[PDB]
């Protein structure tokens, strides 16, 4: 695993192109993330 | 350590975590190719998962996050599509659940959108899509993603395409 940029704690991808797209983030320490839900699911075809 | 407790439909944490999942779904630039075409999903169940230890590891490490940086943690609730989801549930999230080539380094990754995350539940780019049909557009089989807590501190900003 990589490391944090000096004086930083994770990455945040800003989408600069998507205006749809949220945000994405990287940690480099495993222990900065809880999975505190589990979802089961079908993606549903389009009607 | 790891137990898992259903939520019930009628749960106003069931339907809360399930509008994060139904309102965060985008269509993805690859025309669903990675993750399937759809515009919602059919939630078949939600479950709290439920670990002393790696809730405590979290923790810790959020504390000492948050006095590096005028006491703010910074924390979210982020998705996370995995094909180790079984392994991430049972011992944690740790370096081989990295993404290597990622393009903010080798590190674990997480999305705002929901639909995002369900683009790696078979793997990197989808992988070859479920194990019974080989269809990473599958209607039939069941899929499972990640809503998970994550401490951000400090975060470098990169603006990026
Ligand atoms: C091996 C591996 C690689 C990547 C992921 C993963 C899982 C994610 O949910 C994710 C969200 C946003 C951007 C990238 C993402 O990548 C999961 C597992
Ligand atoms: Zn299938």
């Amino acid at each position: 695993m990589a490391h944090s940029p000096p004086g930083h704690h994770s990455v945040t991808g800003r989408p600069s192109v998507n205006g749809l797209a949220l945000a994405e983030y990287v940690i480099y320490r495993g222990e900065q993330a809880y999975p505190e839900y589990l979802i089961t699911y079908q993606i549903m075809r389009p009607e | 350590g790891t137990i898992l407790i259903d939520l019930s439909p009628d749960d106003k944490e069931f339907q809360s975590v399930e509008e994060e999942m139904q309102s965060t779904v985008r269509e993805h630039r690859d025309g669903g190719h990675a993750g399937g075409i759809f515009n919602r999903y059919n939630i078949l169940k939600i479950q709290k998962v439920c670990n002393k230890k790696l809730w405590e590891r979290y923790t810790h490490r959020r504390k000492e996050v948050s006095e590096e940086n005028h006491n703010h943690a910074n924390e979210r609730m982020l998705f996370h599509g995995s094909p180790f989801v079984n392994a991430i549930i049972h011992k944690g999230f740790d370096e081989r659940h990295a993404y290597i080539g990622g393009m903010f380094g080798a590190g674990i990754y997480f999305a705002e959108n929901s639909s995002k995350s369900n683009q790696y539940v078979y793997g990197i780019g989808g992988g070859t899509g479920c194990p019974v049909h080989k269809d990473r557009s599958c209607y039939i089989c069941h899929r499972q993603l990640l809503f998970c807590r994550v401490t951000l501190g400090k975060s470098f900003l990169q603006f990026s395409a």
